[PDB]
RNA sequence: UAGACGAACGGCGCGUCUUUAAACCAUGCGUCGGGAGCGCGGCGGGUUCAGGAUGAACGGCAAUGCUGCUCAUGGCUUUUUUGCU
DNA sequence: TCACAATTCTAAAAGCAAAAAAGCCTTCTC
DNA sequence: GAGAAGCTTTTAGAATTGTGA
């Protein structure tokens, strides 16, 4: 069903998910015979008989469950709800050990390595080198990407700088901080810059024009001075500082 | 969640960094579809004229 | 009325519910925070605080704390902690007599766990409750050792 | 098409003339109504003139005086109908 | 349209000029409509309309009458815009000060005035008087009166005695001071200064004075009588949700001061009493303080909460002023973000563009062509077609995007590789695929990360995307040479894996015809990939001048690598392909393929690697196991073993034979050592386990392990992890630092316990605490980096000099840690490269230092070369394109206009995540032996002893290119002589460490030369051996009678005649210190060599202190002088300590402490750059007394060994131009022919060109001191005041700008972008140098 | 049901009254609308002077109008949590 | 006089994004 | 009700004063 990559394992030094998988199969597999049992249709003799072979195995286990004692017909129910692949409680920090893991695979009919042969979905070729298959417990985090997607042409725009507003939810533009601003001086993407710091953001009547100017075919911008340029003007103008701009 | 079945291996670059590459019988099954119960509040105000 | 709403409504310490699982809401009541009215701040915390004591263990899980700024800060309260009377973190210890280890729970905390020496949880017990074997790894003053039995 | 502008750079040795001289030419074509030099294949004006540069037939000085040349026969025109 | 900004003090009538009307009410709005009010903060009549062409009461509506001021209500019908550009003001009813002007520390009316801060803040907050125009009277004008001194002086002297109180008697007093006669006099008193502290006063009080005078200002105007008022429609009073209003904090406080200042003015007009009418001046003065800086009075006014309210310099200043928010930084259109998935179809300059967002970012473009089509007559059909989202739209859009790009970028962008350009494919889904290669640059998995996509609008930002920014462009890092598009994990494991033998594999040992047979081969079945085989292969040396000849032969390969031939381009021989290929084989077969092909070719060839390597990364089928982790079958042995040996040391320190510190080393060592066995048995056992056979007997080979083949291929992991996995992890430390005893003998693939586990949590939380809290201060001096450099730009392609820095290979002492190769590799020459034959031209002196001419370098087997280096280059404003040498990120010269200043901060800072944040000369190999500066003598012993502090030695090669250099400090037991040669591992010297002997170059008896038995020595016999022995003393425990007489002694022969030292004609008076005890007593011929007195003994914030230039808290103490070196006078504060040279003078004398193991003896001598006293040293004094060149190596070298612990490769380029920007300014010593100050520190480029021009005639230039500056001062102490006030110290970088009256030429970076328009760097260097030409 | 008034005019609204201009509000109620330049005059608003709270003149602006010449026709702050580095 | 040195006041402390909630002076009416 | 009147960071640099000779 899902396919993940092994170079996660020995750098992310977290061993327990190929221990969880090796486990899973083992306890699927144990399901699956209780499954091969429960469709061509059995007495509960047999049955009673191989879910008490498994679930008295191990080392000495706190746990004893005696089947002599569920009168039968609840035993039919166990199994059917045992069908779908025995549930295994591994306690965190004297959990079972890879000798319980290989006598609960050989329960059932599956190899102790953990690892089979598979087959290339599309050329019908054997892969080399066993891979391990496993069943293994995924999430679904609430991180959903249509949730994250977002775009924006033009929209509306801030009061005091003339802006694009920021937000998803208030329909919005990205930030092009500083960094990126570094970085573009580090090219020689002068002209890039120049658009997004006039045209895109603050130049009113320079991206008016330079919407007229797309929608007629035409690809060229009014640079104009920004209008937070201004702001800062007249923010420090209303101190006693007299700041100019000097003649051309 | 849900235990799916899982084989640790490439794949043709499509689990390259993190990625992780699922089936139709995923989806098809509906293993993982959820349900999101959104909010919409429309307010009627007392404004002018 | 102002006060109580102003705890209860606004204040840093009474947060929106995380709500999209059990597990989710479950530890989120079981949080710790060295931050709020009276506590320190995410950037004024040094590392000291940040940072996993000798005493935190079986009172504070090691292994759940958000990353990101407040790492070490949010810390997360453990399966069978508890608190004194007086707010102190306690948890249960087995009394072990004349080398059986008896059955009777003990709430222990910190500035008593330091003046006995508390075996480990997986040391092996034979038949009536003796260490089969005859000296056991513990730890005595904040510091892992071991000991003759 | 273009992937690389390595050829079209190599006979404009500064890598910030080309962006300049190609701006030049491609803003004539989309505009000024000229002619491409070399055949279209479905591409843009900026890829067209970067296909240009690279053959070799536009640079600065082709520019300029296609445009001195341009201007005074225009200017000529201007003349004989006038005298 | 304008050249500079100039900033200045407004005039009160300036500020009337500025304003509109004058506001009168604190009011608003009415709350029954919502229109302005009358001489409120919002008034039409004052600030403009409301609404546009429109007469507020409602008379003049029509075109006729734009213009017309309308009666009824006074309000100018007009455009409403106009609100946002029009300010009134506000009449004080009595004098105000500003605050930055009084409270900037320094107090620009404090040391105007001359009075001290504390004594005007209490007189204008009116808590004392001051006294002005003293007359026929003792009382001086500046002095403070206080309430009983007014009262005594009022009764007891008349009318004529000016006394006033608050800011008019500030202001009076600074409108009486004139200013042209205080500058003369008190520039007349400076000259008879004597050079005291008070001098520094002076040399400031005057640049104030004359700088004030030079511009337009007056003092007065620093106290304000009229207010400006911000223009309304940037304090906005929105409406919101409700009758309510949410208004801005600056209304606030406007409200409050008008009250105040209304409520002065009633006072004033019904003729109160003072009391009433001081305590509302005062608060009138609080009120204004509050407005212009809410806080640096006592504690700030609160709005309304809790929180104090911003004021003007609130919404200037800080991480979200307008500087850092809003104009070097903005939000823009036609951009959005999504999640990124890997898309490994797209050849690497594409990605994958969702529909969606492609069709929301592309619209105006899509209205333009369904317009032109005729699908769509007028703009609002356009827009409703594209909002149904039609068959025909997307064609449209699909021809919208053929070849237009946009540029990808990821949240943090430390380097200029954080963005990129691609050609985008539209894609059905919500992620943005991107190629696989292209992760490296932006650092970016797959596991949640976000990327966000711009549009470039105009054309030249499209040529610029696919000129400059294109993905195939940045194929090479600019921070070194090495290239970035490596493949990185899958693919690397896929050409391992395939190219690889097996010692017995299917179809071994036949014979192929060509790849192509070997590809049929393993297809169909009948081989395996990694088989041993022969194969015909065709390779093509361009060897010939543009041209390809075929070699063809048979040759021992495997299939997989036949198969991998194919991909490789054709000048590539197949050297490259015959061997295991794991990362770095990789890395330089990209690297040469580059280098000897061109681009293209390498393109398409990491294209095909990258396919092939995915292709059969799949068909291996490479997983991981449990039984893949082979723990050592010896392991429980070694445990045991070193248990037990733990368990005999616990024994024995309980029977008290140890101490606790030797436990804790003994038990540390031994399982350090078990430790280091483990691991050894894990990787002997893991790495070759794999035994088989072939014909009979079995063989061994390199084992197929896959968690040994991902550690291996260098795909993933690393030996520590396999250890951790397989072996005991190891020893683990507390939060202390202190490792614990016990350590972790479990591993991974066993279980941890919870002990172990609970230290292993300790140290993860330390790990992650450390990166998460590293990363802010990385990117705090990242931006201190781009802010001091970014106005560096290259203009110029020769400054016509000479000098250069000497590039040697770095030795610390062992094996060379990086060699002349890489260090010189694309540098230019200085001075010319001699053959090592003798005095032969063998490479010209302008060559660029590529591939080609350092192997020859190499072979030729040169010692060092001189290059030109960034530093001392002679072009002003900038530098040249040699000096600063080869583009790395490309292969050729840096072109005239690139920007270097941005693109070093950036390959200096983004490696900055990786730092952390919180005997005898045992030779090596064997070859020749050299010293230098070394001064010794033959003992009798016949070895050699050192008689200097700076002595050192090499072992150096048959060839000369050295290999090996230690340090031997004063008196070592030389082993061997210069010149010689010795065997491997033979020691070649010895000394005494804790000892600092006091041996003679001459010998013979001992004089009892000045002692008092009992002040001078001590007589402390050695009891546990019998004999005994005077014991000198120093002159913190005597008495002051014998502290004048300084203990010593002297070698003399037989007779007593003194011997003199050799050289000279004058006694060996060997001055002593304390603790100097002089085991050999008289009657002993000493020999050379002999103790005549024994005398007993970061991380990233280190990069960041290097830059700053910190000076130590333990400087070492320099010499300045040559010739003999003399004691001072008995330790007035510290003891003197004179130097006396023989051409010059000798007035010098320096205050050390006496807290120093001196280097020195009285009979000896120093020399420029000699060391006084030991340990770290300081950059100020390396730059003034050994050199330039001197601290630049020095800080280039202690930066790269942090960058090089860490395994980071930066260039030297880079830190070489941060500290050319650092060194900058120079303080002029002589005034010269010019016009500088005494002192005056100035641009050192300006006295350059200034002294350059002057020396066009004969006149005398001037002569200057370098000063080294940090970063954050040599960035805040720059001549344009725009840079300045957008990085830091916004209040006193614009407090000093305005006083001094300054212009603003803008001529940088950061100037032009906040001003929005072209950066005079790349594209846009044109564009500013066609500028210049027209002036 | 209709008429009138509410800083110039018109429609509409709202408030008040009934052949009358009042009362209400007080940058004298709300929203929308006037093809433009030159010319004529001038509601409204102010300047000067006196007279002794009153009155004469005035033209920078200018409302209902009149004759003639020229022209295309849209959100910010604080707090909390989370995500990626 | 005129020099070190302890006090203390001032500045600075990464980037980008998602969701949610609480608010937008006191007070004095009669 | 609606409308006003008025109690903990850490580091580092630069300016005082507080003895100290
Ligand atoms: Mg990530
Ligand atoms: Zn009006
Ligand atoms: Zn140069």
């Amino acid at each position: 069903d899902i396919v993940l990559n092994p170079l996660g394992v020995p750098s992310r030094m977290n061993i327990g998910q190929i221990l969880e998988t090796h486990l899973g199969m083992a306890a699927k597999g144990i399901g699956d015979k209780i499954n091969a049992m429960l469709k061509q249709q059995q007495e509960v003799a047999k049955l009673r008989e191989f879910i008490q072979r498994a679930y008295d195995l191990g080392a000495d286990v706190r746990q004893k469950v005696d089947l002599s004692t569920f009168s039968d017909e609840e035993v039919m129910r166990l199994a059917e709800n045992l069908r779908k692949g025995m549930p295994i409680a591994t306690p965190v920090f004297d959990g079972a050990k890879e000798a319980e893991i290989k006598e609960l695979l050989k329960l059932g009919d599956l190899p102790t390595s953990g690892q089979i042969r598979l087959y290339d979905g599309r050329t019908g070729e054997q892969f080399e080198r066993p891979v391990t298959v496993g069943y293994m417990y995924m999430l679904k985090l609430n991180h959903l990407v249509d949730d994250k997607m977002h775009a924006r042409s033009t929209g509306s725009y801030s009061l005091v700088t003339q802006q694009p507003l920021g937000g998803k939810a208030q329909f919005g533009g990205q930030r092009f901080g500083e960094m990126e601003v570094w970085a573009l001086e580090a090219y020689g993407a002068a002209y890039t810059l120049q658009e997004m710091l006039t045209v895109k953001s603050d130049d009113v009547n320079g991206r008016t024009k330079m919407y007229k100017n797309i929608v007629d075919g035409n690809h060229q911008m009014e640079p104009g001075m920004p209008e937070s340029f201004n702001v800062l003007l007249k923010e420090i103008r209303s101190l006693g500082i007299n700041i100019e701009l000097e003649d051309e | 969640g849900q235990n799916m079945r899982v084989a640790f291996m490439p794949w043709n670059g499509y689990n390259f960094e993190d990625s992780i590459l699922v089936s139709e019988r995923v989806v098809q099954e509906d293993r993982f579809t959820t349900i999101h119960i959104q909010e919409l509040a429309c307010v009627s105000r007392d404004t002018k004229l | 009325s102002a006060a109580v709403k102003e705890f209860f409504g606004s204040s840093q310490l009474s947060q929106f519910m995380d709500q999209n699982n059990p597990l989710s809401e479950i530890t989120h009541k079981r949080r710790i925070s060295a931050l709020g009215p009276g506590g320190l701040t995410r950037e004024r915390a040094g590392f000291e605080v940040r940072d996993v004591h000798p005493t935190h263990y079986g009172r504070v899980c090691p292994i759940e704390t958000p990353e990101g700024p407040n790492i070490g800060l949010i810390n997360s309260l453990s399966v069978y902690a508890q608190t004194n009377e007086y707010g102190f973190l306690e948890t249960p210890y087995r009394k072990v007599t004349d080398g059986v280890v008896t059955d009777e729970i003990h709430y222990l905390s910190a500035i008593e766990e330091g003046n006995y020496v508390i075996a480990q949880a997986n040391s092996n017990l034979d038949e009536e409750g003796h260490f089969v074997e005859d000296l056991v790894t513990c730890r005595s003053k904040g510091e892992s050792s071991l000991f003759s039995r | 098409a273009r992937v690389t502008v390595q050829d079209a750079v190599e006979k404009i040795g500064n890598r910030f003339d080309l962006v300049l001289v190609a701006a030049r030419r491609a803003r004539q074509m989309q505009v000024g109504g000229k002619d491409p030099l070399v055949p279209e294949e479905n591409d843009k004006t900026t890829v067209i003139a970067l296909r240009e540069i690279e053959e070799g037939l536009i640079n600065n000085q082709i520019l300029d005086v296609r445009e001195r040349q341009e201007q005074q026969e225009q200017e000529a025109a201007e003349l004989q109908a006038v005298t | 349209e304008f050249d500079a900004i100039k900033i200045a003090l407004a005039s009160p009538d300036m500020i009337r000029s500025w304003s509109f009307g004058e506001v009168k009410k604190p009011e608003t709005i009415n709350y029954r409509t919502f229109k302005p009010e009358r001489d409120g903060l919002f008034c039409a009549r004052i600030f403009g309309p409301v609404k546009d062409y429109e007469c507020l009461c409602g008379k003049y509506k029509r075109l006729k009458h734009r213009g017309v001021i309308c009666e009824k209500c006074g309000v100018e019908v007009t455009q409403t815009k106009v609100r946002r550009e029009r300010m009134g003001h506000i009449e004080l009813a009595s004098p105000t000060a500003h605050i930055w002007f009084l409270k900037s520390l320094p107090s620009r009316i404090g040391l105007l005035l001359d009075m001290p801060l504390r004594d005007i803040e209490r007189v204008l907050y009116f808590e004392s008087y001051v006294v002005i125009e003293g007359g026929m009277t003792n009382l001086e004008r500046q002095q403070i009166l206080t309430e009983e001194q007014y009262l005594d002086a009022l009764e007891e002297f008349g009318d004529e005695f000016d006394a006033k109180m608050g800011a008019e008697a500030i202001q009076a007093l600074l409108k009486s001071m004139d200013l042209e006669q205080e500058c003369e006099q008190l520039r007349e008193e400076l000259n008879e200064t004597n050079s005291e502290t008070k001098r520094k006063k002076l040399t400031k009080r005057i640049k104030l004075l004359e700088a004030f005078v030079q511009s337009g200002n007056k003092p007065e105007w620093m106290i304000l009588t009229v207010l400006p008022v911000l223009p309304p429609d940037l304090r906005p009073l929105v409406p919101l949700d409700g009758g309510r209003f949410a208004t801005s904090d600056l209304n606030d406080l406007y409200r409050r001061v008008i009250n105040r200042n209304n409520r002065l003015k009633r006072l004033l007009d019904l003729a109160a009493p003072d009391i009433i009418v001081r305590n509302e001046k005062r608060m009138l003065q609080e009120a204004v303080d509050a407005l212009l800086d809410n806080g640096r009075r006592g504690r700030a006014i609160t709005g309304s909460n809790k929180r104090p309210l911003k004021s003007l310099a609130d919404m200037i200043k800080g991480k979200q002023g307008r500087f850092r928010q809003n104009l070097l930084g903005k939000r823009v259109d036609y951009s959005g973000r999504s999640v990124i998935t890997v898309g490994p179809y797209l050849r690497l300059h594409q990605c994958g563009l969702p529909k969606k967002m492609a069709l929301e970012l592309f619209k105006p473009f899509i209205y333009g062509k369904l317009e032109l089509r005729g699908l769509a007559t007028t703009i609002k059909a356009a827009k409703k077609m594209v909002e149904r989202e039609e068959a025909v739209v997307w064609d449209i859009l699909d021809e919208v995007i053929r070849e237009h790009p946009v540029l990808l970028n990821r949240a943090p962008t430390l380097h200029r590789l954080g963005i990129q350009a691609f050609e985008p494919v539209l894609i059905e889904g919500k992620a943005i695929q991107l190629h696989p290669l292209v992760c490296a640059a932006y650092n970016a998995d797959f596991d949640g990360d976000q990327m966000a996509v711009h549009v470039p609008l105009t054309l030249e930002a499209q040529l610029e995307a696919r000129a400059l920014m294109m993905s195939t462009n940045n194929i090479l890092s600019p921070a070194n040479g090495e290239p970035i598009i490596v493949p990185s994990q899958d693919v690397v494991l896929g050409l391992y894996y395939m190219t690889r033998d097996c010692v017995n594999a299917k179809g071994e040992g036949m014979v192929l015809t060509g790849p192509k047979e070997a590809e049929r081969l393993y297809r169909s079945g009948l081989a395996s990939l990694h088989a041993r085989v022969k194969v015909r292969i065709t390779e093509y040396e361009k060897d010939a001048n543009g041209e390809l000849v075929a070699k063809t032969s048979l040759k021992d390969t495997t299939v997989g690598r036949a198969i991998l031939w194919m991909i490789v381009p054709k000048g590539l021989p197949y050297s490259i392909v015959n061997q295991a290929l794991g990362k770095k084989a990789i890395s330089k077969m990209l690297n040469t393929c580059y280098r000897i092909l061109g681009l293209k070719p390498t393109v398409i060839f990491a294209d095909q690697i990258m396919y092939t390597g995915f292709a059969y990364a799949a068909r291996s089928g490479a997983s991981v196991g449990i039984d893949d982790m082979v723990i050592p079958e010896k392991k429980h042995e070694i445990i045991s073993e070193a248990e037990a040996e733990v368990a005999e040391i616990q024994e024995q320190f309980q029977s008290g034979l140890v101490t606790a510190g030797e436990r804790y080393n003994k038990v540390i060592d031994i399982w350090a050592a078990a430790n280091d066995r483990v691991s050894k048995a894990m990787m002997d056992n893991l790495q070759t386990e794999t035994v088989i056979n072939r014909d009979g007997q079995e063989e061994k080979q390199v084992s197929f392990n896959s968690i040994y083949m991902m550690a291996d291929s260098g795909a993933r992991g690393s030996a520590a992890q396999i250890r951790q996995l397989a072996g005991m992890r190891g020893l683990m430390a507390k939060p202390d630092g202190s490792i614990i005893e016990t350590p972790i003998t479990a591993n991974f693939r066993e279980g941890l316990n919870v002990l172990q586990y609970f230290i292993s949590t300790h140290g993860a939380r330390k790990g992650l605490a450390d990166t998460a809290l590293k990363t802010a201060n990385s990117g705090y001096l990242t931006r201190r980096l781009v802010d001091v450099a970014q106005d560096l730009v290259v203009t110029e392609d020769d400054c016509g000099t000479h000098e250069g820095i000497m590039m040697t290979p770095v030795i610390e002492g062992g094996d060379v840690k990086e060699p002349l190769r890489d260090r010189v590799l694309g540098r230019v020459t200085a001075e010319d490269v001699l053959k090592p034959g003798t005095a032969d031209i063998l490479v010209p002196r302008n060559t660029l230092l590529h591939e080609q001419w350092c192997d020859l370098l190499e072979e030729n087997s040169v010692d060092a070369v001189k290059v030109r280096s960034v530093v001392s280059c002679d072009t002003d404003f900038g530098v040249c394109a040699h000096c600063y040498g080869r583009d790395l990120a490309r292969g050729h010269i840096i072109n005239k206009g690139e920007a270097i200043g941005v693109i070093a901060a950036q390959s200096i800072g983004e490696p900055g995540t990786q730092l952390t944040m919180r005997s005898s000369i045992q030779v090596k190999n064997k070859g020749s032996i050299k010293l230098s500066n070394v001064k010794s003598v033959v003992n009798s012993s016949g070895k050699l002893v050192i008689t200097s502090r700076n002595t050192e030695l090499k072992l150096i090669d048959e060839f000369g290119r050295t290999k090996e250099s230690y340090k031997v400090p004063y008196g070592a037991v030389l082993a061997k002589g210069d010149g010689e040669q010795v065997a491997g591992g033979e020691t070649v010297a010895n000394w005494d460490p804790h000892t600092m002997p006091v041996i003679t170059e001459v010998s013979g008896f001992v004089r009892f030369t000045d002692m008092i038995d009992g002040q001078t020595i001590t007589r402390q016999t050695d009891e546990l051996t019998g004999l005994s022995s005077l014991v000198v003393l120093d002159s913190a425990e005597r008495t002051a009678g014998g502290k004048d007489l300084r203990p010593a002694l002297k070698i003399v022969d037989a007779q007593g005649n003194d011997v003199l030292i050799p050289g000279t004609d004058m006694p060996a008076q060997y001055f002593l210190p304390g603790k100097a005890i002089v085991q050999l007593e008289d009657g002993v011929q000493i020999s050379s060599g002999d103790t005549l007195a024994r005398i007993p003994q970061g991380g990233l914030p280190r990069v960041a202190d290097l830059f700053e230039a910190r000076r130590p808290k333990e400087p070492a103490i320099l010499a300045e002088i040559s010739g003999i070196v003399s004691f001072g006078k008995e330790t007035k504060g510290k003891r003197r300590l004179v130097i006396t040279p023989v051409d010059g003078s000798d007035p010098y004398e320096e205050m050390i402490p006496k807290w120093r193991q001196l280097n020195v003896f009285e009979g000896e001598r120093v020399e420029r750059g000699d060391v006084i006293s030991d340990g770290p040293e300081a950059p100020h004094d390396i730059l003034r007394l050994r050199g330039v060149h001197a601290v630049t190596r020095y800080i280039v070298n202690e930066v790269q060994d942090v960058y090089r612990l860490q395994g980071v490769k930066i260039n030297d380029k880079h830190i070489e131009v941060i500290v050319r920007q650092m060194l900058r300014k120079a303080t002029i010593v002589n005034a010269g022919s010019s016009d500088f100050l005494e002192g005056e520190q100035v641009e050192y480029s300006r006295v350059k060109i200034a002294n350059r021009e002057l020396e066009a005639n004969g006149k005398v230039g001037a002569t200057y001191s370098r000063d080294l500056l940090g970063i954050t001062k040599a960035s805040l102490a720059t001549e344009s005041f725009i840079s300045a006030a957008s990085f830091q110290e916004t209040t006193r970088v614009l407090t000093e700008a305005a006083v001094a009256g300054k212009r603003d030429e803008l001529r940088g970076l950061k100037e032009n972008v906040i001003v929005g328009r072209l950066i005079p760097a790349g594209t846009g260097y044109a564009y500013h140098q066609d500028r210049m030409r027209r002036r």
